[PDB]
């Protein structure tokens, strides 16, 4: 410090730093731990123990196994050598797991399997067969529409918080229309998605395609719904 | 007839269709009849559709919880701070309640706003989708499901849609000894559509996603200069039709 | 920082380098046949020549400019380092 | 305690950011599945990487 | 109230501009998708020429 200067503060004007009125002497002053305690369990189905981490701390304050990473202190985990594909993301590429009796271990986690093509300027790989793969893919497209009455919840019954509430200006307003607005977006994103044909178009009553089988894809005549039964397991799984 | 369409879209050609009408037919069924195990097994799958459901729900008993709050007044309820107290110190605890119970509605609507955005760009998602994998066959990687896409077909869901998507996959691959192009009379030939391979011994031409040797000959290839450019080039017989 | 606090990325810098430097191996090697399936090699010229036929020009003008074509590109690939480190507000974005 | 809930609502609006963080990050760069390998002889036709 | 208020505000820029991110992040994986494990027909878009 210079001579005449008592404390020192810091970029965003906190006091960092301080001279002893008694001796002429300078300290730091750094802010006591905290930080965020999480726990790790492997689900009460399967076992009961667990792991705890508390977040960025030195493992020499939280005073069994006991582990330092760049994510914080870990207790209860036993840590390994070997490398396996995530299970439980802690940070900082270290995953745990419950593996083999039985404990909760932390690792690093495995990219993938290594490979090595065979290069060379004079060979070529081609394919003598081909499979036929079906994937499936699920997006959502609308949402629940609602509707707010704002007195009703404000004020419930009484007049005098009405007449209260209407000194506050148009601020009931404003809530109502985006409401209705987002109601009318959601219409317009269904519409937007199914309604894209001009015809309903209907299979012919013979349903014979060369050996192809669509009979999972189909709407089935039994069922009132007249769902397919991929549908119907769609709509009972929700 | 439509089938072997597509796989002609896909640069193979038709008679491999015609050859392995069966096969492909078994191998369609087989793969579409595990689609409902595939599904049940995990129930993780849907779970993103159940994901929005939930989220709604949330919101909305939050917005119920903040009725039964004092916030800072006497009391949450109204009607004990009408009886018990006189008009002058009534008027602050009304005013102090109103403000409290409007900024948890504005707070309400802008996360409604933010979701409601969200969902219009995943329903913008899902129209293209629609358009481009289901009436019609698209080149786009990766866009409609993995391989080379064949086709797809939409089903309904409760808030959603689900997409299955039909792909080529290849197999089974082997590895041959190539050469760009084959000198036979000073000039250079090059393969009109496909690839030439050798088995150590002979020279074919095959068609690059399925393995199918054939003869080279006037009609697969065509001339191009000398045999002098070319690095790589190996010496051949270019076989002529024209043998009356 | 009074209450508040940074958390760390699951991903470090290492793997997505990795992950990168993966991606690059399996297109040099095996060009595009990598994505839809299992990687198949071929030579890199030979590549070059389906993608010069993917946009409507014959093999043969690949195969008779091939030293140029090599050069121009190495030339190209050489000036990315000096462009990019001469204007400072080129990574702005990040 | 006596205003309310407000800091469950932040916390999980927070931690709903943090990990969509991750998923977007995860979203680009992991899409092989097997770490290839460049051969030891770097010769691909005069073509320098 | 002063402090909540504060902490409300920040907590909506933080959602308005982890949308953003996300949308940009969208956008980078389908380009991976379609430029580098592919050829592109779409002008402009791997590029201009
Ligand atoms: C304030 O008073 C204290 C004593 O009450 C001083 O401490 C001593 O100061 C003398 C100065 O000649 C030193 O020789 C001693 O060594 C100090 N004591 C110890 C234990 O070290 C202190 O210096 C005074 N402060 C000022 C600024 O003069
Ligand atoms: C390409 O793969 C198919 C698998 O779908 C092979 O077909 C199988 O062949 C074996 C023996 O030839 C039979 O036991 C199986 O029943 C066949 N599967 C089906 C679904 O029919 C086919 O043989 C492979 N191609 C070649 C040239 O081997
Ligand atoms: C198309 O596939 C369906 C479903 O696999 C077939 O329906 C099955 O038919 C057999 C007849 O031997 C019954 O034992 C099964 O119980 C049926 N399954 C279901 C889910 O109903 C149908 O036969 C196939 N169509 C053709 C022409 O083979
Ligand atoms: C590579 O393939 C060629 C073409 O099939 C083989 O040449 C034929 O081999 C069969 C039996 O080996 C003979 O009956 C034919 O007469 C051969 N063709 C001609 C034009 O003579 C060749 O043997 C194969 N080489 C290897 C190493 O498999
Ligand atoms: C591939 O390119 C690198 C860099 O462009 C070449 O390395 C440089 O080569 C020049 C000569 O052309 C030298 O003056 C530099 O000192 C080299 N730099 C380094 C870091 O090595 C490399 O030689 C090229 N490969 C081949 C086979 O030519
Ligand atoms: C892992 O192996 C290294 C190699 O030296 C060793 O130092 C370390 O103690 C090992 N740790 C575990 C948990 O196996
Ligand atoms: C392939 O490259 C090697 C050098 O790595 C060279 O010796 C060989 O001749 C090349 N092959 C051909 C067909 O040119
Ligand atoms: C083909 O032979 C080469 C040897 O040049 C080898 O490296 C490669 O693995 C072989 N491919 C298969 C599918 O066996
Ligand atoms: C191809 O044949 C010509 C003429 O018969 C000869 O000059 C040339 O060396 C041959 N090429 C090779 C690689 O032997």
């Amino acid at each position: 410090f210079l001579p005449f200067q008592q404390f020192g503060r810091d970029i965003a004007d906190t006091t960092d730093a301080v001279r002893d009125p008694q001796t002429l002497e300078i300290l730091d002053i750094t802010p006591c731990s905290f930080g965020g305690v999480s726990v790790i369990t492997p689900g009460t189905n399967t076992s009961n123990q667990v792991a705890v981490l508390y977040q960025g701390v030195n493992c020499t304050e939280v005073p069994s196994n006991v582990f330092q990473t760049r994510a914080g202190c870990l207790i209860g985990a036993e840590y390994v050598n070997n490398s396996y594909e995530c299970d439980i993301p802690i940070g900082a590429g270290i995953c745990a797991s419950y593996q083999t009796s039985q404990s909760i271990i932390a690792y690093k986690m495995h990219l993938g399997a290594e490979n090595s093509v065979a290069y060379s300027n004079n060979s070529i790989a081609i394919p003598t067969n081909f499979t036929i793969s079906v994937t499936t893919e699920i997006l959502p497209v609308s949402m629940t529409k609602t509707s707010v009455d704002c007195t009703m919840y404000i004020c419930g019954d009484s007049t005098e918080c009405s007449n209260l509430l209407l000194q506050y200006g148009s601020f009931c307003t404003q809530l109502k229309r985006a409401l209705t607005g987002i109601a009318v977006e959601q219409d317009k994103n269904t519409q937007e998605v199914f309604a894209q044909v001009k015809q309903i178009y209907k299979t012919p009553p013979i349903k014979y395609f060369g050996g192809f089988n669509f009979s999972q894809i189909l709407p089935d005549p039994s069922k009132p719904s007249k769902r397919s039964p991929i549908e119907d397991l769609l709509f009972n799984k929700v | 007839m439509q089938m072997a369409y597509r796989f002609n879209g896909i640069g193979v050609t038709q008679n491999v269709l015609y050859e392995n009408q069966k096969l492909i037919a078994n191998q369609f069924n087989s793969a579409i009849g595990k689609i409902q195990d595939s599904l049940s097994s995990t129930p993780s799958a849907l779970g993103k559709l159940q994901n929005v459901v939930n989220h709604n729900a949330q919101a909305l008993n939050t917005l119920v919880k903040q009725l039964s709050s004092n916030f800072g007044a006497i009391s949450s309820v109204l009607n004990d701070i009408l009886s018990r107290l006189d008009p002058p110190e009534a008027e602050v605890q009304i005013d102090r309640l109103i403000t409290g119970r409007l900024q948890s509605l504005q707070t309400y609507v802008t996360q409604q706003l933010i979701r409601a955005a969200e969902i219009r760009a995943s329903a913008n998602l899902a129209a293209t989708k629609m358009s481009e994998c289901v009436l019609g066959q698209s080149k786009r990687v990766d866009f409609c499901g993995k391989g080379y896409h064949l086709m797809s077909f939409p089903q309904s869901a409760p808030h959603g849609v689900v997409f299955l998507h039909v792909t080529y996959v290849p197999a089974q691959e082997k590895n041959f000894t190539t050469a760009p192009a084959i000198c036979h009379d000073g000039k250079a030939h090059f393969p009109r559509e496909g690839v030439f391979v050798s088995n150590g011994t002979h020279w074919f031409v095959t068609q690059r996603n399925f393995y199918e040797p054939q003869i080279i000959t006037t009609d697969n290839t065509f001339v191009s200069g000398n045999c002098d450019v070319v690095i790589g080039i190996v010496n051949n017989t270019v076989y002529d039709p024209l043998q009356p | 920082f009074n209450g508040l606090t940074v958390l760390p990325p699951l991903l470090t810098d290492e793997m997505i380098a990795q992950y990168t430097s993966a991606l690059l191996a399996g297109t040099i090697t095996s060009g595009w046949t990598f994505g839809a399936g299992p990687a198949l090699q071929i030579p890199f010229p030979m590549q070059m020549a389906y993608r010069f036929n993917g946009i409507g020009v014959t093999q043969n003008v690949l195969y008779e400019n091939q030293k140029l074509i090599a050069n121009q590109f190495n030339s190209a690939i050489g000036k990315i380092q000096d462009s990019l480190s001469s204007t400072p507000s080129a990574l702005g974005k990040l």
